[PDB]
């Protein structure tokens, strides 16, 4: 029932080879050699590259390529091009249901230097506060490549709940911006000594407290 | 249980091969070192994979054991069988047998892609057709390999082995057409 | 050449051509049998698994019943290309190589009219690493058989 | 060229129905089996139904899903209908439409897409944003909240147009309620804090709503 | 025994059956297309030549797809395969036929017929070749008229 | 551009078997003294016809060979296959080889029924495109040609196959006539 | 695999592909003619004897005409799997073997019209115990062909 293991996002310069992992269980790529991937440029179908783990769809360039060790599946894209950055999504056989399908991964040839994000974490207003409701508002700006993951923590303890966040959109600069919101009650925020914002891009994490 | 059409109902059956066991060998594994071939219903042959040895000499008297008839002779037409089938065998010296009294036993010496451990596995793959990739590791790719260093072949009395997978002749009949296709020049 | 083989009729049956598998050939299950207008494209196909070993299973029967020898793996090292198609079971040690699904020759699935009795020739269940496939995986090979059945009742 | 054309998406309330088409252009559509793939905003593939080729008699569904939408297939007309009831939220999302074939010998993946079809589920009537000041605490950010909202549009500007470097509006987010939020930001420097006042428009048209906040530290 | 290799089908083909030969496998030509009504005689029929070479040239792209390449090209899977994918004793037709003073089928060459409109082809025969040159088309044109015929009959068959 | 039935036009094809290098040999034909067999895109083999000898020793030390596993196996198995489709091959004396190194050389000393027969009735059916510009042979159990000597050596590749076209047909046919014609030995 | 020969047929013929056994084929019996309806079977069938003793036949005919050569056995035991089925020959070895009236090649039994002179393909005509079996013992096989040779003939009108 739960999906394939992908990564969020990779990145490589033009020329270099980059690899995607596809990670699941016995039951569906480790029980199957009927992986397969797909490439889907923004606002259109996903286009099959590679079907039964290494075979290459008609027209599909030989720069990719397909294999499979164990429970892990991995597209190899070797001479990147500006015309490889999409998203790229495997599936396989399953035991449970006829497809299940990855995460997906965002691919970007990169065309500037890994930018580092601008995290600012706003508390709630004071006029939000006498409205007896409570915001925090983290402010992720100026990343490349574009993919984050956000985790909220109060007083050094994971908060899953009340937190919604956008997909990172292109900013003015060729940059790009998220947000993240964690909505709460007047007391909530009031019974705790900090509240942080704790962004992870490329690995490297940043963090942001504000305290009431 | 599984309607197609409405009318068709899908049904299965699986073949019981142990009842062919009067006419032709049947192979099947028990674990994933020891594998068997059954004549009957009390001789056999286990083909076993051992780190441990149980042959020294590098000899292989086949000349004798032929003029002393006493041998099974349906084990022994399985036994060269095997040994044709190899394909690209050219380091006999890894060919070391014992048949004295009759006692049929065989070890191929694994430890000296293309050597010979390759076309002793590739044969050995076939000839257990169920339940050989349990003891190849290999997966998909030709070049096999396994950790361990032996392929001892011994005449044995039958019992309830066939454990991991279920007795079958199709592996023995297939090695019958590739039996001399493959073989240097002596 | 090919398998010249031709399946023996038994005395207590209805139309001759049909053939039956007794309980002590199928394992944890009764007695089958199968009409004479499944049986008959044995003889017409040279690709069916399941009809290789129907000329195995009968071969066996005939030369218990005829003949007194374990050592009859002299007959059979004669006459395993009159009932079997070696290159069929080539294909399947190609398709085990290349990891695609292949037949082991243990399991095979057959469509059961449910009222007429009718049934399809057992197509083999296929098998990819130590698990036969699910119903979902060739379930388009089911649904050409029963058109091929429907067909077939027409006639 | 072989290709499969869709059509029928909307809107609709939560707990609707609709009913989405899918047909074959180019290629003996009885031969294959259908299946339905769903794509959320922003986020993955996700399988959703599966028919098999002639008769249907194999159908699958994702649990998430079963006793709510059901496949079908009129090989007549070279059609695949997805009936979805009882609709939640959860569903809205680009729904796409895939050929393959389930066979032992001769397998198929998912070759031919269609060009997919938008559903989109909501749950609230219209309603006003509520705007809150994000107050700056030599650089300095600040900006305005805009917080449950609906519909989708709405458009922020700073000063009354005059300030646009460092502005940047984000999308919004569907919060759990099924109201939009979003926020707006402008980075300035520290000294000018004092000095120059800081004023977000917020324009919310379905509402008939204009509000402008002044943003103060 | 006899082959068993079925043709593997493309995934953007719209009938399962057909086959299709690259601008690879063809030698000074493009991409040729030949229907399933042809090729499923290769499954019938054990006498033609055309649909042996079909065979070799899918198992030789099913095996470089799905096998990873050997370090020095073994050739231990051809000498397995041989009897599931060709005829041989068709190859020893020639091969009698070439020593009998016999037009023979040197597997380079094919011919077949093609509708103007339809575009639908025959299965390709051989073009027999005698003492190192391919036989002009008048000495075997009730090759040729015979196969029209069986064409007038198969399409008068879908009908 | 030739009409049967008026709708029905003659067209061809021609398979280029270059491709199935990969997976299978390749026999062709250079010019009339020189043939070759192609495995893969490196290796491959010489089958000439010379009035000039290359090996003047009449030892052929073959388990010597098999110990030291230094030749292709995929060449040795070519020279097998060939060895042992020739049919009544009674003379060992005409089969001289040297394989030191891991290079293969197997030279046939030519000279009805004799052995020089069995050996061009083998490398008639080798190299299956063009053996009959070396034969002089036409149609006749009896094979007949000037030159003395067979040799096959092992060798790199290049674009040799000039008179006929590389094919597998030849290679593949001998495979089912292997040992199908040998004495008891 | 399974044989490929074609069986030529002579120049002087009303129908191509019929073919003929001369008087020097039979034994006390002049030339017998088998018409092209019947022969062709012979091309899809694996399984009739009398098939494969016309590729010989033929095979013979052929090679006498063409070559010049006794040692030819070489010739036979290169083409042999072209022109027979193997296994067919196994197949009345087992029957030999388990006391089933096998078929020696030797003798031939088909059907022949009144008026029409078309004729069924000759089936064997088997043997037990070094004699051939009675027209009673095999009855109901001639019965069959004669139902063949019906809906054969109905076809051509
Ligand atoms: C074709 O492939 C299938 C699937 O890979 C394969 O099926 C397997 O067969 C074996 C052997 O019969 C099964 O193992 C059995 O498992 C049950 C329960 O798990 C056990 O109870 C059985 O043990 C009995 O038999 C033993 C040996 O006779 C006795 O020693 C013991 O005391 C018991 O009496 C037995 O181990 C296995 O479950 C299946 N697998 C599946 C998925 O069904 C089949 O063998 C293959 N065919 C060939 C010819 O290789
Ligand atoms: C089946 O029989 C036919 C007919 O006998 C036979 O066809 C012949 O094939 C050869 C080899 O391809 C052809 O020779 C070519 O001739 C052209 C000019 O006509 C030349 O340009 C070619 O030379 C090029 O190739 C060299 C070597 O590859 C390169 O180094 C260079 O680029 C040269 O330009 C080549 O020699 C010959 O013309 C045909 N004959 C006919 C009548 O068509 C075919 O080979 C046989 N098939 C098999 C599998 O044996
Ligand atoms: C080897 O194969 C033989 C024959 O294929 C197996 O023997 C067979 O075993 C079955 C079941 O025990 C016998 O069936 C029995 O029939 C009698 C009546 O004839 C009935 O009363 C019993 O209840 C049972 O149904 C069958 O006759 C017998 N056949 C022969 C020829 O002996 C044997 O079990 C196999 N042995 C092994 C080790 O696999
Ligand atoms: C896909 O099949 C598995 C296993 O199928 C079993 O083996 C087949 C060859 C056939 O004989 C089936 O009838 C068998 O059930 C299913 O998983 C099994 O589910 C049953 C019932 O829930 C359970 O008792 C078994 O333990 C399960 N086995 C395993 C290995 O998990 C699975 O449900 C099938 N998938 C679908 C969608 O039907
Ligand atoms: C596979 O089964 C065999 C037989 O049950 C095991 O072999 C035994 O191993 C022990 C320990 O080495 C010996 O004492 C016995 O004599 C062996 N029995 C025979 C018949 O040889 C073997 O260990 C098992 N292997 C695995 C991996 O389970
Ligand atoms: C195979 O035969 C040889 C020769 O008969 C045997 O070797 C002899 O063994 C005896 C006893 O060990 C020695 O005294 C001789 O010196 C050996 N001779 C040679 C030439 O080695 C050998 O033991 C036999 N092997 C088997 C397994 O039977
Ligand atoms: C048999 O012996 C081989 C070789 O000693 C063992 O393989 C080794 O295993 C260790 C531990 O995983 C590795 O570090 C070595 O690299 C392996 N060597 C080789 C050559 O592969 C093998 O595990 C042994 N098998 C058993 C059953 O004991
Ligand atoms: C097809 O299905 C029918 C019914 O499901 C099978 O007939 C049954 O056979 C068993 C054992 O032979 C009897 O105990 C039942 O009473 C029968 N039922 C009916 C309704 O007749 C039949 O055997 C199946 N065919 C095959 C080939 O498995
Ligand atoms: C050997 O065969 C391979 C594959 O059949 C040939 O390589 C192909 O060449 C074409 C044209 O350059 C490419 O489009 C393919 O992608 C290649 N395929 C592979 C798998 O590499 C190669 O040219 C042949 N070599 C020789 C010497 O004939
Ligand atoms: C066939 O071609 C080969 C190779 O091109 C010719 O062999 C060459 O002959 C010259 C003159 O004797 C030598 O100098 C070269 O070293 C030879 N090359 C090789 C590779 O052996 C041969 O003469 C040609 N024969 C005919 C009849 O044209
Ligand atoms: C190789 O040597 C043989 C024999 O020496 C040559 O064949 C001779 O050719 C001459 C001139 O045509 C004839 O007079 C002889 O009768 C032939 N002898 C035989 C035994 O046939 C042959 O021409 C030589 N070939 C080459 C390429 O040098
Ligand atoms: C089938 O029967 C017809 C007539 O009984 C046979 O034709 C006769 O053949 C003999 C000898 O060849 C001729 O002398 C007669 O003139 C023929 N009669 C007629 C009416 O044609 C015919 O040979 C038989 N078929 C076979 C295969 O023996
Ligand atoms: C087969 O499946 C088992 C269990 O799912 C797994 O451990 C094993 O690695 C698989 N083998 C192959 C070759 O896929
Ligand atoms: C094996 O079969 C023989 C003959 O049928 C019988 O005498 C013997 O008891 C059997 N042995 C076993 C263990 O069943
Ligand atoms: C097997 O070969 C290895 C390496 O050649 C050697 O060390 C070992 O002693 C040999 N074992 C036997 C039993 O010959
Ligand atoms: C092998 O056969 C011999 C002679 O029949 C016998 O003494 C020995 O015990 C047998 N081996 C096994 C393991 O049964
Ligand atoms: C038949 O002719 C048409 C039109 O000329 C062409 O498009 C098609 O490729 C031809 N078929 C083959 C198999 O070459
Ligand atoms: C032969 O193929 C190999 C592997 O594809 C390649 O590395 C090499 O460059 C090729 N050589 C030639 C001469 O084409
Ligand atoms: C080949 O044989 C001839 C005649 O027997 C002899 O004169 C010649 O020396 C031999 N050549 C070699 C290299 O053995
Ligand atoms: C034959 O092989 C050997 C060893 O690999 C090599 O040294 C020699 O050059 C090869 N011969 C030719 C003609 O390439």
């Amino acid at each position: 029932q739960s999906a394939l293991t992908q990564p969020a996002s990779v990145s490589g310069s033009p020329g270099q080879s980059i690899t995607i992992s596809c990670t699941g269980t016995g039951s569906d790529i480790g029980g199957y050699n009927f992986v397969s991937w797909y490439q889907q440029y923004p606002g259109k179908a996903p286009k099959l590259i590679i079907y039964e783990v290494r075979i290459r769809a008609s027209g599909v360039s030989n720069r990719f390529s397909g294999s499979k060790s164990g429970n892990t599946a991995s597209l190899t894209i070797s001479g990147l091009q500006a015309e490889d950055e999409a998203d790229y999504y495997c599936n396989s056989y399953s035991i449970h249901s006829p497809w299940v399908f990855g995460g997906g991964t965002k691919l970007t040839v990169l065309r500037q230097p890994k930018a580092a994000p601008s995290v600012t974490l706003f508390p709630p207003s004071s006029e939000e506060l006498q409205a007896n409701k409570a915001t925090l508002v983290c402010l992720i700006s100026d990343f490349y490549p574009g993919a984050v993951t956000v985790a909220w923590k109060a007083d050094s303890s994971p908060v899953k709940a009340g937190v919604e966040t956008t997909t990172p959109s292109k900013q003015s600069n060729n940059k790009y911006a998220a947000s993240s919101y964690l909505s709460l009650t007047p007391e909530q925020w009031k019974s705790h000594r900090s509240y942080s914002c704790q962004v992870t891009h490329e690995g490297s994490t940043v963090e942001k407290t504000v305290a009431p | 249980t599984s309607l197609y059409k409405g009318v068709y109902e899908l049904q299965t059956l699986e073949l019981n091969m142990e009842t062919l066991n009067m006419t032709m060998p049947l192979s099947c594994t028990k674990n994933n070192s020891h594998h068997y071939i059954m004549v009957g219903n009390e001789t056999g042959l286990e083909l076993t994979l051992t780190n441990t040895s149980i042959i020294n000499h590098k000899f292989c008297n086949l000349s004798d054991a032929h003029k002393k008839n006493l041998y099974d002779h349906a084990l022994m037409s399985i036994i060269s069988t095997f040994h044709l089938s190899i394909p690209n065998f050219n380091q006999y010296e890894a060919m070391s047998c014992d048949f004295n009294g009759g006692k049929i036993s065989v070890q191929y010496n694994l430890s000296h892609c293309g050597t010979v451990a390759n076309g002793v596995l590739q044969t050995f793959m076939r000839m257990a057709w169920g339940g050989s990739y349990i003891a190849l590791d290999s997966g998909c790719g030709d070049c096999i390999m396994t950790s361990y260093q032996y392929l001892i072949i011994q005449n044995t009395t039958w019992e309830d082995h066939c454990q991991f997978s279920r007795p079958s002749p199709i592996g023995y009949l297939g090695l019958l057409s590739q039996r001399t296709r493959d073989i240097y020049i002596s | 050449g090919t398998f010249t083989w031709t399946l023996s009729d038994s005395e207590g049956k209805d139309t001759p051509g049909g053939y039956c598998l007794t309980r002590w050939m199928l394992i944890e299950a009764e007695l089958k049998c199968f009409g004479n207008t499944a049986v008959a494209k044995c003889n017409e196909k040279h690709d069916e698994e399941f009809c290789d070993m129907l000329r195995l299973f009968d071969f066996n029967k005939q030369a218990i019943q005829r003949l007194k020898a374990q050592t009859s793996i002299q007959l059979i090292n004669k006459a395993v290309n009159a009932l079997i198609n070696d290159q069929l079971i080539m294909k399947n040690h190609l398709r085990d190589i290349m990891c695609i699904p292949y037949c082991n020759y243990s399991k095979y699935w057959y469509l059961n009219h449910t009222t007429t009795g009718r049934t399809s020739l057992p197509k083999c269940w296929l098998v990819s690493n130590g698990s036969y496939l699910n119903e979902t995986h060739f379930s388009d090979d089911i649904e050409q058989q029963a058109d091929n059945m429907i067909t077939e009742m027409l006639q | 060229e072989v290709q499969l054309v869709q059509s029928g998406g909307g809107l609709v309330k939560a707990g609707g129905s609709l009913r989405l088409s899918c047909a074959a252009s180019g290629f003996t559509f009885s031969t294959y089996s259908m299946n339905w793939i769903r794509q959320a905003p922003g986020k993955g593939l996700e399988w959703v139904a599966s028919i098999s080729s002639r008769s249907g008699s194999h159908i699958n569904y994702v649990d998430s899903v079963k006793g709510r939408f059901t496949i079908s297939r009129d090989n007549a007309r070279d059609l695949l209908y997805l009936q979805m009831n009882s609709l939640r939220v959860d569903d809205s999302a680009l729904y796409y439409c895939a050929r393959d074939r389930r066979s032992g010998t001769s397998p198929l993946p998912l070759d031919v897409w269609g060009q997919g079809t938008t559903v989109t589920v909501f749950s609230a009537s219209t309603k006003g944003p509520s705007v809150f000041p994000l107050a700056p605490s030599g650089t300095a950010a600040l900006g305005c909240l805009v917080k449950d909202y609906f519909p989708e549009p709405v458009t922020v500007s700073w000063n009354s147009g005059a300030l646009t470097s460092g502005v940047h509006t984000f999308p919004a987010v569907l919060q759990s309620s099924g109201l939009y939020s979003l926020s707006s930001v402008v980075t300035v420097p520290s000294s000018s804090l004092g000095t120059q006042t800081y004023i977000c428009n917020v324009n919310h048209k379905p509402s008939n709503t204009k509000v402008d906040k002044r943003v103060e530290p």
